[PDB]
RNA sequence: AACUAUUCCAAAAGUUAAACAACUAACUUAACAUGGACUAGCAAUUUCGGUUGGGGUGACC
RNA sequence: CUCGCACACGCUUACAUCAGUAACUAAUAAUAUACUGAUAAUUAACAACCAAUAAACCAAAACAACACUAAAACGUUUAUUAA
RNA sequence: ACGAGCUACCCAUGAGCAGUUUAAAAGAACCAACUCAUCUAUGUGGCAAAAUAGUGAGAAGACUUGUAGGUAGAGGUGAAAA
RNA sequence: ACCAAAGCUAGCUCAACAUACUAAACAAAUACAAAAAUACACCAAAAUAAAAUAAAACAUUCACCUAACAUUAAAGUAUAGGAGAUAGAAAUUUUUAUCCUGACGCUAUAGAGAUAGUACCGUAAGGGAAAGAUGAAAGAAUAAAAUAAAAGUAAAAAAAAGCAAA
């Protein structure tokens, strides 16, 4: 995704009238290339024992390509959200037990 | 000499007369109202007010949205509200140099997605950006539902949403036809998006296609004259036999 | 200068004369000399001096900056700590 | 049926008998009853010359009536 | 407009069918390629460029046919022959001393004694001698021959290693190939195609060529005598 | 610079342009190349004995025209169905599931001269 | 600039060891194909300061 | 004195019969294939329109015996259905 | 937007080339039809917005020619004469 | 005395209102080579307006320029600009119904191109005309009535010598 900034300011329209816009605003600046960024990772939380990462009823970390691609379309590993999150919290009362 | 109506309004008014006025009123209050779609390209400023640096005064300040255009292979896919960006470019950025038609264009990948609720696997090109969302609203079944009709931009996507709203609302059996445990733990996670069955089947509709569906359902061959007839008779018949 | 603008019909005023005079009241208007900041270290004292006043433009030049300025900027001032309110009014002046 | 036609005129459309179901005729299946976008142009045209000719009409039996009066004034 | 291309016929036919020249012209009908048009008006023999071809899928075996007659083509450079066998015929590219009235065999099988070649002899190139002449050469297996089929060429079987063979095209250039892949013994026919004198421009346009532009090209860098290292040797074997 | 106005028409082409003039075709072509006729697109005329019936084409001027009542559905209701149909209710006898004894046709389909998609010429 | 080819970095798909020494990196790339660069081709936009015993050359400003 | 008759393409009644031509067309008259009016007319045997799917056929047109090179337009029969 | 019914080059599909000379249908020879357009004189608001009269060049070929189709202006086509 | 001259109508123009906005006419035939009743398919599609011009050249720039939001002001102000030519807001303000619709608009070289998108001109897209005048009655044409005034001619050729007159 490219994040693109105007080099020409567009005047205002104030009271919900839609600005008046001119070619000269059409007239971009690249600020910003998503793809280029340093990429963030994917928290999961596994529902079977993956060999590297680790056990069922675990939350890791890893990259967006391994969880993507590999993990969850296999069914071993479940997304972070909170509702996903409270039946592992159930799951880690009742493992401890017996 | 003029139009007493303006121009602008002819399309409004257009849908005031004619079939379109008997299309059910949630549907046409679901396109009468278009929200603003979430910024994408552009990088929004969240301040209502800015302080002018050259000037040091309080400044009003407005987000106008940049103009992206969407290839109609785009509607066959879901690329994350997103598209192609048209426009100009200066080289070299500076102002002084020349001024050069450019256009930006998305990266699309195939990827195949798997829907919970209609049970499939689709293969669809898809943006890093749709991935990323996916991941953030934490399943494809729950972006397709938890997203509003602008934001996704696809027609695929709001035929993918219709199909599985009436899923949900129908309850329906064929989902998973052999363990009914698999069914209700499904329906179970996404029953706060669960609507009527009314308004579920009008969801992801074409003003096109909705006049069509209108128009079937109000699909009759003209009653023969013998019946309509037959009743004023019967009503005269009935009213002179009761009369004495 | 646009004598008639697009959108309003009115005349406009040419900005690049407001950045550089300004108009006392009675019609005098004031601008700095030519050159005052440039090459310094080659000038004498006395010129520099020449060249750091403030001063007066004669009368053909102020008939031509008062058409390139609309009305507004002819209008009468009271600015709080102005150095040159002094200045606004004319004095004894015999013609 | 009422159809529209490819210049975006409202027609109707008087049917034809085939021994074939619709959808399997070549030569009707390449007729176009829709308008394209750049007919919407036309259309409006179309509309307007209409109510020239209509508000020009009007103007002129008024003016007549105008000219009668003050040629035959019994009233 | 629109044209459609003249080379839709599904079955395979001995018979010579018609065909549509096109002097230069896509499909669109612009030029693309300059210098083409009205020659001879000709017919397309169908050739079977996949030497091994088994006529039943019932029996496998590698089998013989009879050649008879060679003809002039006008499509290629090379002299074709008619060859007959069960009761099928087909047009291949006639080796050089092929005549009427004679005998070719065809065969998919490899062995540890590999042959003695005759010349029209197909066989897998694992199977031949290491300094034989071929021709038609396959690149993969199953795929049909594309290589060395003009007139008076032949290629050289170079060696065999690791269940490859490596051949030399008539450029000169090196060729790497699975050794089951197909190719006919020998050089392909009308050798003295080369040394034929057009004797007049009138000749050339009877081939279908039009002369060359008049407009005068200065020579830019790319003239020269440039000797360049012979390039690397191509390897259509796909490494796991 | 041709003609542009003067209408379309066989005589105007070449030899390969035959255009009727708007007449029926009676048939197809066979497989000698000749054509063949089918008897039954042929419109056979039904003409009607005259000879002892009386009529002419023109009426006595002394003899009167009447008030002019366009024919109406309802009109020709009242002077076939509702007689027969009060006939009935009256009676008890009336059965609102068929109306076919009063002369009610349910569907065209199967009768020869059909009405609605208009089978017949005239 | 676009377009057409080249080359490269990033994107995308991956793959390896559990790395080495003593008491995370590296490599891979079938066709498509994105963003940013590189080298060329094919090109795009625009211009021909004045004086001068006519212009030009020379000279001058 | 010698560009004739027909067909294709094109033209579209300018053709035919009777009458009229003061003026209109003819680069001028006489009068009329061309101006005007009225009334008629080209009749199918020629021409257009006038089957598909499989299968056997390597073998030029040239007075075609047989060949030349530049390698060549043009169909039979068999089967299956064809109102 | 519209134009390849002229013309440039193609694609399909038809058609012409008699006499004479030669073992020869050989981009040979003589010379018609046919195609060109050399030189001169006419003509110059002309018969003609490129013709007439004579005279010439080719005339089984890189030939002439009918019909239908193609390529479109930042383009096409070009035995380059922009 | 010829050629001619004179009409006052046809209609138009600009606004107002207004419902609401593809007129009229459809028997057959019309997207085969439109107007040709009748045979197994295909069908369909989108990419920023550009430049002339202004800047006394031209290279960034150049209002309006087929995208509804009007009006009184703020204001040609803040701002934006080879900081040049020029471009240019907003916050914030103001706006009382309906009837009184017409004309210091044209009158046939005008007003619509219009008697007509016709004739005609283009292969096509396309271009695109000119033209009317009797009276209550012409079912009052041995016909009756009011201009006889443009250039051009005729009635009536010219007679030394000259910007043609004074
Ligand atoms: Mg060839
Ligand atoms: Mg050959
Ligand atoms: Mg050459
Ligand atoms: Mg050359
Ligand atoms: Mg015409
Ligand atoms: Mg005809
Ligand atoms: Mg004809
Ligand atoms: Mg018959
Ligand atoms: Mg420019
Ligand atoms: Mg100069
Ligand atoms: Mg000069
Ligand atoms: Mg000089
Ligand atoms: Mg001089
Ligand atoms: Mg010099
Ligand atoms: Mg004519
Ligand atoms: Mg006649
Ligand atoms: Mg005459
Ligand atoms: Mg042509
Ligand atoms: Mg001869
Ligand atoms: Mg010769
Ligand atoms: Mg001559
Ligand atoms: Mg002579
Ligand atoms: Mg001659
Ligand atoms: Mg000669
Ligand atoms: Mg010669
Ligand atoms: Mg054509
Ligand atoms: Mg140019
Ligand atoms: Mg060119
Ligand atoms: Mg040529
Ligand atoms: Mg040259
Ligand atoms: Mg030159
Ligand atoms: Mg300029
Ligand atoms: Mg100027
Ligand atoms: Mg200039
Ligand atoms: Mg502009
Ligand atoms: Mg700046
Ligand atoms: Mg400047
Ligand atoms: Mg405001
Ligand atoms: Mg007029
Ligand atoms: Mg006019
Ligand atoms: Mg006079
Ligand atoms: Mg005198």
């Amino acid at each position: 995704t490219v994040i693109v900034e105007r080099w020409w300011k567009v005047p205002l329209a104030g009271e919900g009238r839609k600005p008046r816009l001119h070619r000269r605003h059409r007239v971009y600046k690249l600020v910003e290339d998503t793809k280029h960024r340093p990429k963030d990772n994917l928290e999961l939380v596994l529902t079977q024992s993956v060999e590297e990462l680790g056990v069922r009823g675990d939350l890791v970390s890893v990259k967006k390509s391994v969880g993507r691609n590999r993990l969850l379309p296999q069914g071993l590993a479940v997304y972070a959200s909170p509702e996903n999150k409270k039946l592992f919290e159930e799951e880690k009362l009742l493992r401890q037990e017996g | 000499p003029l139009h007493k109506v303006p121009v602008g309004l002819w399309k409004q008014l257009r849908l005031w007369e004619g079939i379109y006025s008997r299309l059910p009123r949630h549907y046409l209050r679901s396109l009468e109202e278009a929200r603003t779609p979430t910024p994408v390209h552009y990088r929004p400023h969240g301040a209502k007010f800015k302080i002018n640096p050259k000037n040091w005064q309080r400044e009003r300040v407005e987000d106008v949205p940049i103009p992206v255009h969407y290839p109609p292979e785009s509607q066959l896919g879901l690329w994350g509200g997103e598209g192609w960006v048209l426009g100009h470019r200066y080289v070299n950025n500076d102002k002084l140099s020349k001024r050069v038609r450019k256009v930006w264009k998305p990266q699309l990948f195939q990827r195949e997605l798997y829907s919970e609720i209609l049970d499939k696997r689709f293969t669809v090109t898809v943006t890093m950006r749709t991935l990323d969302l996916i991941d953030q609203a934490c399943g494809f079944d729950f972006y397709i539902l938890k997203t509003p009709k602008e934001d996704l931009c696809s027609k695929f996507g709001m035929d993918l949403k219709r199909g599985m709203l009436l899923r949900l609302a129908r309850q329906d059996p064929q989902l998973h036809p052999d363990d009914p445990a698999r069914r209700a733990a499904i329906y179970d996670r996404y029953k706060a998006f669960v609507i009527p069955e009314a308004e579920a089947e009008w969801v992801g509709l074409t003003l096109d296609e909705a006049v069509e569906k209108q128009r079937l359902l109000e699909e009759k061959d003209p009653i023969p004259l013998f019946k309509i007839f037959v009743e004023e008779l019967l009503g005269q018949l009935q009213q002179q036999a009761l009369s004495e | 200068v646009t004598y008639f603008s697009s959108r309003k019909g009115k005349r406009k005023t040419v900005k690049a004369v407001i950045y550089r005079f300004l108009r006392l009241h009675s019609g005098l208007w004031l601008r700095r000399k030519a050159g005052y900041k440039k090459k310094l270290w080659k000038k004498t004292a006395a010129r520099k001096r020449r060249l750091r006043e403030f001063v007066f433009c004669n009368k053909t030049q102020s008939k031509l900056l008062d058409k390139m300025t609309t009305s507004f900027w002819k209008r009468r001032n009271w600015y709080a700590d102005d150095p040159y309110q002094k200045y606004q009014d004319r004095t004894n002046l015999k013609v | 049926a009422w159809r529209r036609d490819i210049f975006g005129r409202i027609i109707w459309h008087k049917f034809k008998q085939w021994p074939i179901p619709w959808y399997l005729n070549k030569k009707y299946n390449r007729k176009r009853f829709f308008a394209m976008p750049y007919v919407e142009r036309f259309v409006r045209m179309r509309i307007e010359k209409q109510a020239r000719i209509k508000a020009r009409k009007r103007s002129l039996e008024r003016k007549k009536e105008k000219f009668l009066q003050e040629k035959f004034p019994h009233l | 407009a629109t044209s459609v291309s003249w080379k839709s016929r599904t079955k395979y036919t001995v018979m010579p069918v018609k065909m549509r020249k096109s002097g230069g012209r896509n499909h669109t009908g612009q030029i693309q390629v300059h210098g083409i048009g009205g020659g001879h008006k000709q017919r397309y023999r169908m050739i079977d460029f996949l030497r091994f071809r088994p006529e039943h899928e019932s029996k496998p075996g590698p089998f013989e046919e009879k050649v008879i007659a060679v003809r002039y083509d006008p499509c290629r450079s090379a002299d074709i022959a008619l060859v007959a066998g069960g009761n099928r015929k087909r047009w291949i590219i006639a080796t050089e001393n092929m005549k009427a009235g004679d005998t070719v065999l065809n065969s998919d099988h490899i062995g540890r004694m590999a042959v003695a070649a005759r010349e029209g002899d197909a066989h897998p190139l694992g199977a031949l001698p290491v300094g034989t002449l071929i021709n038609n050469v396959e690149s993969e297996p199953g795929r049909g021959a594309q290589y060395i089929r003009a007139a008076g060429t032949c290629g050289v079987l170079l060696r065999k290693v690791n269940g490859t063979a490596i051949i030399q095209l008539p450029s000169k250039r090196q060729m790497q190939v699975l050794e089951t892949c197909i190719a006919t013994v020998g050089r392909v026919s009308n050798v003295d195609h080369n040394k034929r004198v057009i004797g007049k421009a009138g000749r050339n346009r009877w081939l279908g060529k039009r002369p060359n532009s008049g407009l005068w090209q200065r020579k830019g860098g790319w003239a020269g005598r440039k000797i360049r290292p012979l390039p690397p040797m191509k390897s259509y074997v796909k490494l796991p | 610079g041709a003609d542009r106005m003067s209408k379309w028409t066989s005589k105007r082409g070449p030899r390969t342009f035959c255009k009727g003039r708007g007449a029926k075709g009676t048939g197809f072509h066979g497989r000698d190349g000749k054509f063949v006729q089918i008897k039954e697109m042929i419109p056979e005329l039904v003409v009607p004995e005259l000879a002892g019936f009386k009529l002419k084409p023109y009426v006595n001027y002394r003899a009167p025209e009447g008030t002019d009542t366009p024919l109406t559905a309802k009109q020709l209701f009242l002077e076939t169905a509702a007689p027969a149909i009060e006939k009935d209710f009256k009676a008890g006898t009336f059965d609102p599931e068929h109306l076919e004894k009063y002369g009610f046709e349910p569907t065209q389909e199967g009768k020869l001269f059909q009405l609605y998609p208009k089978n017949f010429p005239r």
